[PDB]
């Protein structure tokens, strides 16, 4: 069962001096805020297999 | 129902909004106000009969068999009119007789009738023993009908319209349909039985009808009277009908309190009757709960915080309840039903008995059957004469068992004497702390300093109102030019017009010849329309002025009151609950006649004595606040009487001998009995005075010392008692304020302690005040009262018979108030029910039916005849009372904890925005430019189409009318104006600091550059804020009252349709709940009696965050940065200011121009403005300075650690990153984080954790924009 808030749970929790202009925190989080719009695609990539 | 079939058209529009069927659109809100005023009074309780119902209750004729007034008044010395007491000697109220022949007809009402002029003529002219017999009856009963807000004619109508029809199940699980039904009620019951006398055509004419002049009464039909104890009965039965469906009372108890009042009612003097069973049901109920043999239940573990002098409370987990822990105390059933056969009321006692005892543990359920019957109990003010108020109750001299002998006095120093060592009762106790506190002023140099004298003398200026001109007496000795002030229009009050004139005449000069006659009461005059009060003259306050000091320092190391607004609800409310647990047992000891028990024959002498040997150390030449060094004369030694020169802080202690000896000359000119009038000496304090009634305070914790150390201890009998009154200590064990207090056990013996020894600690205690002639009203109810609050097994008991839903205190016959005044005492009526919880969806549909009568006014010109306004539905929502529902939601899901203001409406604009922004994006056309918060739909225009924007500014309007004489004109302004700032301004030093201060402000507001001719709170506001605190309380012309009310309309109908700069940049800010913050307390304990599951939203908030308040790094701002101020200087105002500059990087200048206008020295200056920073600052303090505060709702929870760390200005996984308040978080967080509880303490149901989701700008786009805005402030 996935549920990827413990990702996310365990990005949130890591320090950070808000000070910066770039916050990798941010990005990462960024990079993941539609999560793909599904996880079907994880197990096309195991039925392709 | 056929009840809302009955109801007007427009009037059952509102019902269906009350009722949450319909959202309450203006529409709806103006036609039904416009319907309750333009209809006669008298058509409400005709629809009290379209309800078919039956309840066993039957009135009994024997109400309307009355008594004659003239037999029950007549007139005795000096000539006074007066009840002579018929059967007991406090019979002094008013006697149930016929209104009837003393009124004659109206011109414009037919039916109703005021006094017959004949009477009110001569009465007035010829001093009779009839016709001013007469008015004195005439104007004292019209008072008593006049004890209410508006008519409990329309209290009844608002509670018809709330119960047409049934509310509307919420979403939320927790609602419940009320399990009360209206035809259940013995208290409709007995309205319509007793409108059955009062109908001649099936139209129900009301006893009285309360005009805001006064009430008018009734005038008979031949054979027929109108007896004066009917609307009383009727007032009684209203305010339990609203409160028992409030506190969802069961209908066997209202019939328990319904046929009390039908006994008195069938008595005769109906209020002396009520007030002879005042303490019934308390002692029924609350003093008397768990003496049976079944008891268990849950309990707070609250702790005392070891450093006991701190006066910090926690609680700390649950207490289960055995039967070693109910009360070991005797009931109270005894001495109650013995009362009741008194009055042939057993069958109530034996019903509430019968009911008790089906609560054998102590659960939710058992503290609402306490508080249920405590609202049996009524709350009228009752109203006597003032002249009678005066000449019984303030004419008590105490009793005193061991009075000093002349033997124990030494020789006179001038006037004072001192009492000899060889004397050690515990008068000696009383004179040796009052000397060693006395020795602690003349070494303190605190005086000698220009702004503290400054304090003292703004402390007697703004806090009382003030009685006399007694400088027009004071013209006897100095010839004074004594100007009128009639060429500035200021009322001539002791708050102006005596401390102006003050600032020419020394007080040497004057002190010498102060003892007057008509030194309080009245204003100069012996006839007005004022009441006789409590202050005195400020210059006789200023001989009195060391005796407050003695006495403050005696309250310094025992009371730290701290001077706060939150002192009630921060060391009265926890202690309250840490005592009553079931740890230990408590004798809330209360001190009754307090102020009549302080006498010149036994203790001013004592205490005058001691303050006179005390100021004997340091300096016997110096003065004191003007007072010079004098000669006094020496005659203690028999051989050698001698010249000795005293100080002047003893100098004003001869004078105060002489002043307390003669007594205090209270003169009564009450304008309700005709004309009588006569000054007379009294032994009496005034009650109000806190800086006057502190030295009670001051006698309180002293006189219990000696008992609990000296007396005491060698006086019982008991050996097992002694063990435990060893260790007694009052730094410990007993807590003080007023003449009330608590008295605590030790925890070691507290609950094991055996009642018999109790008996005998008691006896011994009353016995000792019969020492000093004070009269202990000692209770032993196992149960908590500290300052009129109440507790049972730490559950705080809210007395809903305290604050009554029709009942106001009215000293004055008149209202004395234009109409738009009731909209603020309507705000005050809701919160009170707030407080003292209620049924919260039921009160707040309450609430908006008595709000809603509020709305429309009609003022009378002989101008102009016609005015009418109308304010809309959300000015109240504005000032507090939470919507019962938006368009587009569910109602009930606004919790009565909202808070007023921008703050409020930021929290309704936050969760129904989401509806806003969707129904706006359809049916209306999209915005040519772009919003910030809206983007392109067009919102605003659809919150001006809701009246949103209306109701807005017109709550924000002021609603009191500005005197008419400026400054503009010819008129001579500055007559006692700048004769007041010369009294405040009399040290050179001082006004050096001020001057000194205005001008580096001025310099720089155009140098630094950011404002210009901004509000700056300085020391010259302070004559402009006393001045105008006199011509408020005079009565406006019709110049000025019409000019408010077409400020009202112009206000009103202004297209301006956008919000303030803050609340326009609140609304960026989105912030949202997740779950609930995980529990308090455990919700098996009751917290506060009716915080049931069933009062859902006041029971989440008590369990969620708890009812002690946590004292953190915050602690809601005990310290306010600036420990003493010029009275009139809002301290909220002065933090709200160095803040801001500390936050808009302003150079150390700008603080100390501040400073230095409040009178700060510059020694003082820099050393606040450095002490002052903005991460010290508490998280309170720092969201003051945007105009965000706690409500006056939330102070009886524990908002610390919430809103500390639960709401979030950046949760870091949820929110998105353009809220990251970087480099402005010290003081962003704090507005960010209170604006997460400013929504989650709206939103009803359990208290989520309030989340920042995102800011619609940038947050350094909103740390600019309020930078902004504290540049223009």
């Amino acid at each position: 069962v996935l549920d990827p808030t413990v990702l996310t749970n365990a990005i949130t929790t890591i320090s950070e001096s808000t000070t910066q202009t770039i916050s990798p925190i941010s990005e990462i989080l960024r990079l993941l805020q539609p999560m793909g719009n599904d996880y079907a695609a994880f197990w096309k990539c195991i039925a392709s297999w | 129902e056929e009840l809302f079939n009955a109801l007007p058209q427009p009037l059952q529009q509102l019902s269906l909004a009350l009722a949450g069927e319909i959202p309450l659109t203006d529409h709806i809100f103006e036609q039904a106000a416009s319907t309750w005023h333009v209809q006669p009074r008298s058509l409400t309780y005709k629809l009290l009969d379209h309800i078919p119902f039956a309840t066993p209750v039957v009135v009994p004729p024997s109400i309307y068999h009355s008594l004659d007034w003239s037999k029950c008044f007549a007139v005795n010395q000096d000539r006074v009119e007066r009840i002579p007491t018929i059967d007991n000697p406090d019979d002094v109220y008013v006697p149930n007789s016929d209104i009837g022949p003393l009124l004659t007809s109206l011109h414009t009402i037919p039916d109703y009738g005021f006094l017959h002029p004949t009477i009110e003529n001569d009465a007035t002219t010829l001093r009779a023993e009839r016709a001013r017999c007469a008015s004195t009856f005439y104007k004292i009963a019209s008072s008593q009908a006049r004890q209410v807000k508006l008519d409990p004619i329309r209290m009844l109508g608002f509670l018809l319209l709330v119960q047409a029809r049934p509310r509307v199940p919420s979403g939320l699980v927790t609602d419940q349909p009320t399990r009360r039904d209206p035809t259940l009620s013995p208290a409709l019951h007995a309205i319509w039985q007793v409108m059955q006398y009062y109908k001649v055509a099936g139209v129900y004419y009301a006893p009285a009808l309360v005009v805001p002049s006064g009430a008018i009464w009734w005038i008979p039909p031949p054979g027929k009277r109108n007896v004066v104890s009917v609307q009383y009965l009727l007032t009684d039965l209203i305010s339990l009908a609203i409160l028992a469906h409030m506190t969802d009372m069961s209908p066997t108890l209202e019939l328990t309190g319904v046929l009390m009042y039908l006994r008195a009612a069938s008595s005769h003097s109906y209020a002396y009757t009520l007030l002879q069973m005042k303490s019934v049901f308390p002692a029924l109920s609350l003093r008397s709960m768990y003496r049976n043999k079944g008891f268990g239940g849950k309990a707070p573990a609250i702790e005392w915080t070891e450093p006991r002098s701190k006066y910090k409370f926690r609680w700390t987990g649950v207490t289960q309840l055995h039967d070693g822990l109910r009360p070991r105390s005797p009931s109270m059933d005894v001495p109650t039903l013995e009362t009741l056969a008194k009055y042939e009321l057993v069958d109530i006692g034996h019903t509430i008995i019968r009911e008790r005892n089906a609560h054998p543990q102590h659960n939710h359920d058992s503290v609402r059957f306490v508080r249920d019957v405590m609202a049996l109990t009524s709350g009228m003010y009752l109203v006597r004469q003032p002249t009678m108020s005066v000449l019984r109750e303030y004419s008590q001299v105490p009793d005193i068992k061991d009075p000093i002998p002349p033997s124990a006095w030494t020789g006179p120093i001038g006037n004072v004497r001192y009492l000899l060592p060889s004397v050690q009762g515990p008068a000696r106790h009383l004179y040796d702390t009052w000397r060693a506190a006395a020795r602690q002023i003349a070494q303190d140099p605190q005086w000698h300093d220009p702004l503290n004298q400054a304090i003292m003398r703004a402390q007697y200026v703004t806090a009382r109102g003030g009685s006399s001109a007694s400088l027009k007496f004071a013209l006897k000795v100095t010839g004074i030019v004594l100007p009128e002030y009639d060429d500035s229009k200021v009322k001539k009050s002791s708050k102006i017009y005596q401390a102006a004139q003050i600032a020419r005449i020394a007080f040497m000069l004057l002190i010498a010849a102060i003892h007057a006659e008509v030194t309080m009461g009245i204003r100069n005059q012996v006839q007005r329309r004022a009441r006789s009060i409590m202050p005195l003259n400020v210059i006789q306050q200023a001989i009195s002025a060391p005796h407050t000091l003695v006495a403050n320092y005696i309250n310094k190391h025992m009371n730290l009151s701290t001077t706060s607004g939150s002192v009630v609800t921060d060391k009265v409310i926890p202690l309250i609950l840490y005592a009553s647990t079931p740890p230990n047992t408590v004798v809330n000891v209360d001190i009754k006649a307090c102020d009549a028990s302080i006498t010149y024959n036994y203790f001013l002498s004592v205490i005058c004595g001691a303050m006179h040997e005390g100021f004997e150390v340091g300096n016997a030449d110096a003065a004191f606040m003007g007072v010079p060094s004098t000669i006094v004369s020496d005659r203690r030694s028999p051989v050698a009487p001698y010249s000795r020169p005293i100080s002047g802080l003893q100098t004003m202690v001869q004078h105060l001998a002489d002043l307390y000896a003669a007594g205090f000359r209270y003169s009564v000119s009450d304008a309700f009995s005709s004309g009588n009038k006569f000054s007379f000496p009294t032994s009496t304090f005034p009650s109000g005075s806190t800086a006057t009634s502190t030295e009670h305070t001051a006698n309180n914790s002293t006189m219990m010392e000696y008992f609990l150390n000296v007396h005491a201890p060698s006086h019982v009998k008991s050996a097992s008692l002694k063990r435990i009154l060893t260790d007694m200590t009052i730094q410990r064990n007993y807590v003080c304020q007023g003449d009330d207090g608590i008295l605590l056990l030790p925890h070691e013996a507290a609950s094991k302690i055996s009642a018999d020894d109790m008996n005998e600690l008691l006896t011994c205690l009353r016995d000792y005040g019969q020492l000093f002639g004070w009269n202990y009203d000692i209770d032993w109810s196992d149960t908590a009262e500290y300052l009129k609050l109440y507790a049972l097994m730490g559950c705080r008991i809210p007395n809903t018979s305290r604050h009554p839903p029709v009942g106001k205190e009215y000293a004055a016959p008149q209202t004395d108030e234009i109409w738009p005044s009731l909209i603020d005492i309507v705000i005050g009526h809701h919160l009170n029910g707030v407080t003292d919880v209620l049924n919260w969806r039921e009160w707040l549909r309450f609430s908006w039916a008595f709000a809603c009568y509020s709305s429309r006014g009609g003022y009378t010109n002989p101008r102009g005849q016609s005015f009418s306004a109308q304010y809309p539905w959300w000015t109240f929502v504005y000032l507090g009372i939470p919507p019962i529902l938006l368009p587009g939601q569910t109602p009930f899901i606004h919790s009565c904890y909202m808070p007023p203001g921008d703050q409020g409406m930021f929290s309704i604009l936050n969760g129904w925005r989401d509806w806003l922004i969707s129904h706006a994006s359809t049916t209306l056309p999209p915005l040519r430019h772009n919003h910030p918060v809206w983007g392109l739909s067009d919102v605003p225009s659809l919150l001006s189409q809701f009246g949103v924007y209306a109701g807005y500014h017109a709550a924000q309007h002021y609603r009191r009318p500005k005197p008419a004489p400026e400054t503009a004109s010819s008129d001579s302004i500055n007559q006692i104006t700048s004769d007041l700032t010369e009294y405040l301004f009399y040290d050179s030093a001082l006004k050096a600091r001020v001057m000194k201060g205005r001008y580096n402000w001025e310099r720089l507001s155009s140098s630094l550059s950011l404002n210009v001719g901004s509000r700056v709170p300085s020391l010259f506001d302070v004559p402009g804020k006393w001045v105008a605190a006199g011509r408020d309380a005079e009565k406006p012309p019709p110049s000025s009252v019409e000019d408010m009310f077409t400020s009202l309309n112009r206000c009103i109908r202004r297209p301006t349709h956008s919000f303030s700069r803050l609340l326009e940049l609140y609304l960026r800010v989105h912030v949202a709940l997740g779950e609930s913050i995980p529990l308090a307390i455990d919700p098996d304990v009751p917290q506060v009696a009716g915080a049931d599951p069933a009062n859902d939203d006041h029971w989440f908030k008590y369990t969620c965050l708890g009812d002690i308040p946590s004292a953190t790094r915050n602690y809601f701002g005990e310290s306010l940065f600036v420990g003493r101020v010029v009275s009139g200087l809002d301290v909220e105002a002065v933090d709200a200011t160095l803040l801001r500059l500390k936050i808009l990087g302003a150079p150390p200048e700008a603080f100390i121009a501040v400073l230095n206008g409040i009178g700060m020295s510059d020694s003082e200056a820099h050393q606040i403005a450095g002490r002052i920073s903005l991460a010290n600052a508490q998280l309170v303090q720092i969201a003051r300075v945007v105009h965000l505060s706690i409500p006056s709702s939330w102070m009886t929870l524990n908002t610390g650690p919430y809103i500390h760390h639960h709401a979030y200005d950046f949760k870091p996984g949820i929110t998105q990153p353009s809220a990251k308040s970087r480099d402005k978080s010290i003081w962003m967080s704090p507005i960010l984080k209170l604006l997460c509880t400013s929504y989650a303490m709206t939103v009803a149901g359990p208290v989520r954790t309030s989340i920042v989701t995102e800011i619609d700008g940038s947050a350094a786009a909103l740390s600019g924009n309020l930078r902004v805005w504290m540049r223009d402030v």
